[PDB]
């Protein structure tokens, strides 16, 4: 595209270390970059590396750094200690700073926990458009809620007969606290699908509220006897009702 | 060396005019930037200008370097919806030496909401079966003028304003949710707490 990273997101348990990968895939920006986002949304420029081999180190309010150029095209940060999340992009230039222009890659967005069995996957539940609604406007809006989760990495969708659906459907910007003040508290999330009232009526029709869910890795210390809540997708789903 | 963006928030109609303000304070002939960040991506360029008087443009916005108030505004004749995003003001040696390092603003979010043209506000109540304890209520239909306060009561969850489009049919809608794990919960309670229109509608639920 002209930079690809990995890992795109990880789960970190306080007070320990992850390798982070970027490849510049075009020698006509051959300067990169390591650039963080605060959780403030804040952009802070880490390192700019040039040439292989070179070694730089840094410490921030959050985190402690380690960046190396392997090759012309393999740039590589080590993250260790980090007390606060952060999204760390990747940028290539033609020079410098300032001659020519930062290019950011996709990111990779880093989600700090200080336990572990804090950690659930949200419920999800569908709501069929009312009645009144209906008569009123002929429109029909679903609404699904997403429950229970923590922590707060859930990306939502709707699918109508099948297929992913982005017109008509308004997700909410952030997710809201349950237990608002408690810093280990779980999030709920909202979202809105609307069709006509006769594209609902239609009981052929079929609505699935989808949530991903990021969470425990692959294998990661579940000494806990309920199941682990690892990443996954929770649907509810409705069908039209002619009624 | 330094850049400022006065303002944390601008919020704006469809078709309204925009103007960010950047103002650097540097000690060279800095070159100046603009990126743009919208939800889920990281930032994009938009332009660059290093001189004073240059003028850099994509996508409908324009910057003008002034030199003499150290300023690199932003700046749109129209804004539409898509443009909501956060733009951050950057400055850089063009020099090759070195640091490396562009210095960002704290950066300026943008929320443009739509021109509802045919407004009616209602609180509907929907319902489940399939779990939830639970019920929730669809403010929706309402101005771009009405704010959603978030509750009083602990025990009820009420998200912010938030826009639909359908297109197909040009049009554009507000809704807001509420919902209550309990009893109590009657949906001409839900928004007590918000200032809604006078003219809010309340139909009742099933029959006779």
């Amino acid at each position: 595209t002209l930079l690809e990273q990995n890992p795109r997101w990880r789960l970190v348990p306080r007070g320990q270390a992850v390798n982070l990968r970027c490849i510049l895939k075009n020698s006509q920006y051959p300067w990169m970059s390591w650039y963080q986002q605060d959780l403030q949304k804040q952009l802070q420029w880490l390192f700019t590396l040039r040439s292989p081999g070179d070694k730089e180190v840094k410490s921030l309010p959050g985190a402690d750094y380690l960046a190396t150029r392997v090759t012309d095209t393999e740039l590589r940060l080590q993250v260790a200690n980090m007390s606060q999340g952060r999204t760390l992009y990747c940028t290539c230039s033609a020079g410098r700073g300032g001659y020519a222009e930062q290019f950011f890659g996709p990111g990779t967005r880093l989600t700090v926990l200080e336990d572990l069995k804090n950690v659930f996957p949200p419920e999800v539940a569908v709501f069929e458009p009312s009645e009144a609604e209906i008569s009123h406007t002929q429109k029909a809006t679903l609404v699904c809620l997403a429950t229970g989760f923590y922590p707060d990495h859930v990306e939502l969708s709707w699918w109508v007969n099948g297929k992913e659906v982005h017109s008509g459907v308004c997700t909410d910007p952030q997710p809201l606290k349950e237990q608002p003040a408690l810093n280990d508290s779980r999030y709920a999330l909202s979202s809105r699908l609307r069709v006509s009232a006769t594209f609902w009526q239609n009981p052929r029709n079929h609505f699935r509220c989808q949530v991903q869910f990021y969470g425990l890795s692959e294998n990661d210390e579940w000494t806990q006897d309920r199941a682990k809540p690892v990443t996954q997708i929770v649907s509810a789903e409705a069908w039209g009702r002619a009624d | 060396d330094s850049v400022t963006q006065t303002e944390g928030q601008v919020a704006l109609s469809e078709e309204d005019f925009l103007t960010i303000h950047c103002n650097y304070s540097a000690s060279g002939y800095p070159a100046l930037f603009w990126y743009v960040q919208y939800p889920g991506e990281g930032p994009q360029f938009l332009f660059r200008a290093s001189r004073d008087k240059e003028k850099g443009s994509s996508r409908g916005f324009e910057a003008t370097y002034n030199k003499e108030t150290t300023s690199f505004h932003l700046q749109k004749a129209s804004v539409q919806e898509s443009d909501s995003a956060v733009y951050y003001c950057a400055l850089g040696d063009p020099t090759g030496a070195n640091t490396g390092k562009l210095t960002f603003g704290h950066g300026t979010i943008l929320r443009v909401h739509p021109n509802i043209q045919n407004p009616d506000p209602a609180v509907y109540q929907l319902r489940d079966s399939k779990s939830s304890d639970k019920s929730v209520c669809l403010f929706t239909d309402f101005d771009s003028q009405t704010n959603v306060s978030q509750s009083k009561d602990s025990d009820v969850y009420i998200t912010d304003k938030c826009v639909l489009d359908m297109r197909s049919m040009d049009f554009k809608s507000n809704s807001a949710v509420a919902w209550s794990n309990k009893s109590d919960f009657a949906c001409a309670n839900a928004f007590n707490n918000s200032i809604i229109p006078e003219d809010t509608f309340f139909p009742s639920p099933e029959s006779s």
